[PDB]
């Protein structure tokens, strides 16, 4: 099959900029590579087909180039409707493939405000304990949460979820849940979430004692 | 006015048959080709298969022998019949029209297929029986409080605060699918710390699939 | 310059398998098959003269060798002389039960496939001094000619009645270069050299032998008309016959294609050769010529 | 529509010709003979000891 590599996976720019998106193919797929834009929550739509032809209705700002391996798409005069996920789709070989997706967003670096929440006693009666760590109103989206229980690094027992970018301040929020059995929860004292983020010179830890 | 409409098929039990149907209006099944594109949550799109103008069935190698598609020319409908559905097949399924335009390279003429027209989306989730959530408090310059909406099926759950009167500072997170096959989500709000003993905060949780509504008071512990 | 400049995209109402229902269909017809009526209005070329019985899709046009065998009381005498032109005594004779396999290859201006001469190029005319008589040249070494229609044709079926189907060119993609035949330039030059050497014996050593191209007339007579892969070609052969003879490279002959064929120089019995799916490729031996001399 | 209109057109059975089977006799030309096995327990294959022409 043919593998399409799309980089960078996340490019940030403000309104009224020019961005270039790259989609590198494995073999030479001639010029057969179409571009699709997926607005968050909506369905993908065709922007460019044959790597150069604009779809009927797409503004003239959008443009592609190249007919070899390093396909490129250029956006001019950025508008809020252009901040979506773009995909490159080849049509040369019948095992069709898509790109990984380039998430274009708006650009202030801000560290999260961090909060930790113990499980409720009502939940504990069920045999399971959820500890929740909130990372509020931060930018950029990349953040790292490490759970510690009596200083022991936890692995494999958490899940996390991130909001969409805020329309007014361009920040994100993140929620991570650590799931423990009640039996394990009651064997330990100190529950801590350690947060790493570009806006923090050293990690921030919020904790409680059971 | 040319649109492809597809309707939700509701959650389905694992190891069953996945029956999809797309409604083609404005245009007809003839002349183009019709295929299916999915999108697992938080991931990119994946090609399932297509029927080309000739009536010939291109299928993705990954889904081996469990693929079968058909075209209802009389009703202008495209069908998908994925079988033995596993939890990894939880994705939004799109119906697409691969349109053929001929592009002339220096001496060679090709039929170029470029998925002209996309469906709206059919969120397919496989798990579990309908189950309402348990709602637990996340109890508290600025303070954070919230509600943990745990162990429900299927999606979705909606959350408001103070019957919709509190919107500033609210974040309702995407649900996660837990290893149990049940979903969980959290909703939070940041408020002035000075308001915690005087203002009442209630998260309004609605889980339509089970007819479950919970108004959970979140007080400091 | 392309194949697509030879085609017209013709849309018409066709009968359905039900008598009271019509069928808006289209097909790609060669410009050589459609005649304008005065999106313009056209009609098939052999429509004021006859109706075209479709070349039946399950019968092949490939010639198989046929032996003509004499009945009882008759014998077939075979002249085994290798210098026998066409007339007069033959010192070596044989009685064969019947002839070698004679492939009925139908072609003009060039004897594709068939039997070679034994020792040298043979010139055979009924009266070599009469310019109204054709000269049948026969080669001793074949000249290989390669055909092609580079297009990837897409045959389309139309139900024109109960049980009857009309096969139409629905789409054409792929290499759109004009259909052509390649003859090796070195091999053809040395073959005309042998023809000229054997042709000066009847006209003089000091005479100038000049090969010109076909004078005029029907496309079936001005071109190397032949069948190859079920589709009928009409090649120019003006680069083959262009030379004056005084006492890796290849020659490309642009060929047109027709679907409505009046084969045996007749009027009132045409034939519609249906489209051949895919790319057509061709390997033949030029084993002879048919020449006419200018007065 | 009639069951056979996408395969062929159908020839009406002529109203004066009869489908009734009339016995027919297949007779061998000169220089040939028809041998008839008169064995009453013949199973269709093998030597027939009672043959007539
Ligand atoms: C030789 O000549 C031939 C002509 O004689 C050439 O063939 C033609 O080639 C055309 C160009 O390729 C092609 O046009 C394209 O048609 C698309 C629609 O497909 C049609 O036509 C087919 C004909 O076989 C039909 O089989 C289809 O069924 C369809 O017709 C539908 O049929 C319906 C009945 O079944 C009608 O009724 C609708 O039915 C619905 C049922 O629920 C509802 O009831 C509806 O309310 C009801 O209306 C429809 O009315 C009819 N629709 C028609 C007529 O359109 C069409 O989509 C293509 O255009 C779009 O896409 C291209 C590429 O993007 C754009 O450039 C265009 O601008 C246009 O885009 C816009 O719309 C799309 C959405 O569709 C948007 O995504 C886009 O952004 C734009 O807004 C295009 O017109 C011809 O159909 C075809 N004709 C024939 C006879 O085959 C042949 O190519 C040529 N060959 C050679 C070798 O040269
Ligand atoms: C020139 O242009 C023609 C089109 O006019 C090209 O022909 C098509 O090629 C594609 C592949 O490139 C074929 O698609 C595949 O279909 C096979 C199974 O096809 C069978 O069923 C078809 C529908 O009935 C039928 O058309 C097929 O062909 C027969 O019938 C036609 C007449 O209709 C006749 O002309 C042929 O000779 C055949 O007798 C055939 O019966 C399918 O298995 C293919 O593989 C895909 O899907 C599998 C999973 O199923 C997947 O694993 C593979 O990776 C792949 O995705 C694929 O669907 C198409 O059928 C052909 N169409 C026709 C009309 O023949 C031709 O290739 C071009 N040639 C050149 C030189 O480019
Ligand atoms: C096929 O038949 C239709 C009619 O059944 C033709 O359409 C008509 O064309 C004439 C002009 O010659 C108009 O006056 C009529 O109003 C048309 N009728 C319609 C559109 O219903 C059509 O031209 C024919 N197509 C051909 C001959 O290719
Ligand atoms: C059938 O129609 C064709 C086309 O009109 C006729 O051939 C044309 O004849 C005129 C008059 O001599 C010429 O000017 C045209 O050049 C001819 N066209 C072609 C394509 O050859 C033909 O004569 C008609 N046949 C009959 C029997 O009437
Ligand atoms: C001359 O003879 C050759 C060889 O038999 C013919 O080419 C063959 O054509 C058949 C049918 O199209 C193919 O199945 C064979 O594969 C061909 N052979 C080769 C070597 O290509 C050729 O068509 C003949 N020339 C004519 C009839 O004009
Ligand atoms: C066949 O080839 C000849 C020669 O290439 C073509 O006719 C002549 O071409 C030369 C230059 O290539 C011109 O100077 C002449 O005026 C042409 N004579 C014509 C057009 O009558 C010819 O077009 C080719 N095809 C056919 C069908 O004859
Ligand atoms: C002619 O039409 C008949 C009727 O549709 C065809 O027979 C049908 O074939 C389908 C298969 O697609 C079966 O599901 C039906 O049961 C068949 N009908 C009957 C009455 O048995 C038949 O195949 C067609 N023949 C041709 C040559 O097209
Ligand atoms: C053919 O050869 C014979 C015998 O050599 C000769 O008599 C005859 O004249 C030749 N044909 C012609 C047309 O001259
Ligand atoms: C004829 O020769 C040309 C180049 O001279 C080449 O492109 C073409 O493929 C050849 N065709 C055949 C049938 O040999
Ligand atoms: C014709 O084609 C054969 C292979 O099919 C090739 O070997 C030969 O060189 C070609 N000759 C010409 C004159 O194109
Ligand atoms: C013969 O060649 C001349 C030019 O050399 C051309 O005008 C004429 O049409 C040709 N005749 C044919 C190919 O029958
Ligand atoms: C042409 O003739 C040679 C021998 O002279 C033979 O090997 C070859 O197969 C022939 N090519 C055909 C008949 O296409």
């Amino acid at each position: 099959a043919i593998q399409l590599t799309q980089a960078p996976l996340t490019v940030s720019a403000s309104i009224g900029d020019t961005i270039t998106l790259t989609c590198r193919a494995s073999q030479d797929i001639s010029i057969w590579l179409s571009w699709y834009r997926q607005m968050p929550g909506k369905a993908p739509e065709l922007l460019i087909y044959a790597a150069s032809t604009l779809r009927g209705g797409v503004p003239s700002r959008f443009s592609g180039a190249r007919s070899g391996t390093d396909f490129s798409l250029k956006i001019k005069n950025l508008q809020p409707e252009d901040f979506a996920t773009y995909y490159c789709f080849q049509s040369d070989s019948y095992p069709r493939a898509f790109g990984q997706g380039t998430k274009v967003e708006i650009t202030t670096v801000a560290a999260p405000s961090v909060f930790i929440f113990p499980p409720s006693d009502e939940q504990l009666k069920s045999g399971t304990a959820s500890v929740v760590c909130l990372l509020n109103n931060f930018y950029p989206r990349e953040a790292k949460v490490q759970w510690k229980v009596d200083n022991a690094l936890q692995s494999g027992n958490s899940q996390e979820s991130v909001t969409e970018q805020d329309s007014k301040d361009s920040t994100y929020s993140l929620s991570s849940t650590l799931t423990l059995s009640k039996a394990d929860y009651e064997k330990h004292k100190v529950y801590a979430c350690e947060v790493t983020h570009q806006g923090l010179s050293s990690p921030v830890t919020k904790s409680f004692n059971r | 006015q040319a649109r492809l409409q597809q309707w939700e098929g509701r959650p389905l039990k694992p190891a069953e048959t996945l029956s999809l149907t797309c409604g083609v209006h404005g245009v007809g099944l003839g002349g183009s080709g019709w295929g299916w594109i999915r999108q697992p949550p938080g991931q990119g799109l994946q090609w399932i298969g297509e029927i080309d103008h000739d009536g010939s069935h291109k299928h993705n190698p990954a889904l081996r022998s469990r693929l079968s598609m058909s075209l209802d020319t009389s009703r202008n409908q495209v069908s998908l019949r994925l079988t033995s559905v596993t939890a990894a097949d939880t994705a939004i399924y799109y119906c697409v029209r691969v349109y053929r335009e001929k592009f002339l390279i220096g001496e060679f003429l090709t039929d170029y297929r470029f998925m002209d027209m996309w469906g709206t989306g059919t969120t397919v989730i496989v798990s579990a029986s309908t189950k309402g959530p348990s709602v637990f408090p996340l109890a508290p310059g600025t303070a954070a409080l919230g509600c943990l909406v745990k162990d429900y099926f299927p999606e979705p759950v909606t959350v408001s605060w103070n019957s919709g009167a509190l919107t500033s500072g609210v974040h309702t997170f995407p649900a996660v699918l837990q290893s149990s096959g049940l979903y969980s989500l959290s909703s939070v709000v940041t408020v002035p710390s000075s308001s915690l003993g005087t203002q009442t905060y209630i998260c309004n949780v609605n889980h339509k699939p089970s007819n479950t509504k919970v108004d959970k008071r979140v007080e400091p512990k | 310059d392309d194949m697509r400049g030879e085609l017209k995209n013709c849309s018409f109402n066709m009968t359905t398998e039900l008598r009271d229902k019509k069928q808006k269909v289209y097909s790609l017809f060669y410009r050589l098959d459609v005649v304008q009526i005065n999106n313009k209005e056209y009609r098939l070329i052999n429509c004021n003269t006859s109706a075209c019985t479709q070349a039946c899709p399950k019968v092949s046009f490939e010639p198989i060798p046929i032996h003509y065998c004499a009945p009882a009381g008759f014998a077939i005498l075979k002249c085994k002389d290798k210098k026998f032109n066409g007339t007069g005594p033959c010192p070596s004779v044989s009685t064969v039960q019947c002839t070698h396999g004679i492939k009925p290859v139908v072609s003009t201006q060039l004897l594709l496939n068939g039997s070679l001469a034994e020792e040298e190029v043979m010139i055979r005319s009924e009266n070599i001094t009469n310019n109204a008589k054709n000269i049948l040249v026969q080669f001793n070494t074949p000249v290989q000619i390669n055909c092609t229609r580079p297009n990837n044709n897409t045959r389309k079926s139309i139900r024109i009645g109960p049980g009857q189907a009309f096969y139409a060119t629905g789409d054409i993609i792929g290499d759109i270069r004009q259909a052509h035949c390649n003859v090796s330039k070195a091999t053809w030059n040395e073959t005309l050299g042998k023809v000229v050497k054997q042709l000066r014996k009847h006209f003089g050593n000091n005479t100038i032998i000049r090969f010109a191209n076909s004078s005029g007339g029907d496309l079936e007579v001005t071109t190397h008309s032949f069948n190859c892969g079920g589709e009928f070609f009409y090649c120019n052969t003006s680069g083959l016959f262009n030379s004056t003879w005084i006492s890796n490279d290849s020659i490309t002959l642009p060929c047109r294609i027709k679907q409505i064929i009046n084969m045996w120089q007749r009027i009132g019995q045409c034939m519609y050769a249906p489209p051949i799916q895919g790319v057509i490729r061709c390997v033949s031996n030029i084993t002879g010529l048919i020449l006419t001399r200018d007065g």
